[PDB]
């Protein structure tokens, strides 16, 4: 597991055109059910029944964006459509430049994400936890839009 | 907060519905959160699962709103609604009401 | 410093299952930016479509990959602005990286590599040769790509 | 395709015009590439300049054609006219005269 260094990016704009943007960092890793890739995209949250393959013809999302999943305590759900890798697949089937587990419910998807070494997938699959998972809900419920910027050093 | 709700969480909003409530993931901006509704919105209908109680996609044609997998509400403009089916004109045996979109 | 450019064609299916064409090419990563990896739709700029001549310019999305076409100096003998100054602009006007042509202006790499003082934020890219061609090619016939870069 | 032209670049298009026209950019899909008019289309104005001829958004609120940054031809449908403005109703210092879709 390398280091995940997540930017996400605010950003205004302003009657002249122009664009001023800061950034939280926030800290994961990459797991091996993905590759060892830096990604960037619109982020979007998934929640977790809304990855699977039972809906026929899901929301149309533009391509190119960054799942955020936060995942919950495992008995919350006990009979899950997928698994965590299941989940990370389908996003990226469906355009998913990365995706972002927030496990910190469930400490066990880590092991799941990296026993999926057999299909490693394009596009990356970051977990994050603790502080950092809160700060990236956060954004997520306060902000209106942002942006996520996956580093692998 | 998070209404109609057995399993609930700050972020996903509502994880498990009250047993006649449906489930709805909707929408707002980047979030998608559950909830658990009475009525599904324009464009849904409402399914009765062992799993769950569900809002699924309103998948029919010309067909803005729908109560089920196949009976129309309203149609999309210029099609006139006749016997839960959607329709280009008025069908044999059949005439459009005035002032509507609806057929006879 | 070397660029590893990944140019993505995409379109979906009725399942929204997204089928995807994918370019690589070379480019080197001038230090008139940052040196850091980036992703983003692309869209092409005229150069002389980038000068601060404008007080209100329309607004783009945030978060796009800018490609610029350079052409011979001499058909702009008095620039609105430098390539650094282009660049900048960009980056100032949403561009979450910028792609810079300098097949017909090579000389710019090292009017580019002047900013290596007070480096932007963002990925400034040079392109040129074959690698160009096969970028503008894109550009010209499709609808839309999404450009990823890699520093590695 | 590439008229009004001196320089014309197969990637660019226009790069310098005939001086009479004005220049434009034309963004279609991820390409922009330019344009040599004689007229700058709907929403935008000419501004012969030291450089070349181009042409400028017309920003006034409420204008069709702008005869100058700060002066409309043109007001929207119902828009009464004034300081070469467009305005629903003729402000103070102007009585609105009616048929004609000004100010007095």
């Amino acid at each position: 597991k390398e280091t995940a260094f997540v930017e996400v990016v605010l950003f205004e704009s302003s009657p002249s055109g122009d664009y001023t943007t800061h950034t939280t960092g926030l800290t994961g890793r990459f797991s091996r059910a993905g590759a060892m890739l830096s990604a960037e995209g619109e982020i979007v949250q998934m929640h977790p029944l809304g990855l699977c393959n039972n809906n026929d013809e899901e929301d149309l999302y533009e391509y190119g964006w960054v799942g955020v999943v936060k995942l919950e305590q495992p008995e919350l759900d006990p009979k899950p459509c997928l698994t965590v890798l299941g989940k990370a697949k389908r996003a990226v089937q469906r355009g998913a430049t990365a995706v972002i587990f927030d496990v910190s419910e469930n400490p066990e998807a880590i092991d799941q994400l990296n026993q999926g070494s057999e299909d490693p997938l394009k596009r990356p699959v970051v977990y994050v936890k603790g502080a950092d998972a809160i700060k990236l809900m956060n954004i997520v419920n306060k902000q209106k839009v942002a942006r996520a910027r996956i580093q692998h050093l | 907060i998070c209404k109609g709700c057995l399993s609930c969480s700050k972020d996903n909003g509502c994880l498990r519905c009250q047993p006649k409530l449906f489930f709805y993931l909707r929408r707002e901006g980047m979030r998608q959160y559950g909830e658990c509704l009475q009525s599904c919105p324009p464009g849904y209908y409402g399914v009765r699962g062992p799993d769950m109680n569900r809002c699924s996609r309103c998948r029919i044609e010309n067909c803005d709103s729908c109560f089920s997998r196949d009976f129309c509400i309203k149609c999309k403009s210029g099609f006139y609604s006749h016997k839960g089916q959607c329709f280009e004109e008025c069908p044999e045996g059949f005439a459009p009401l005035d002032d509507t979109m609806v057929c006879v």
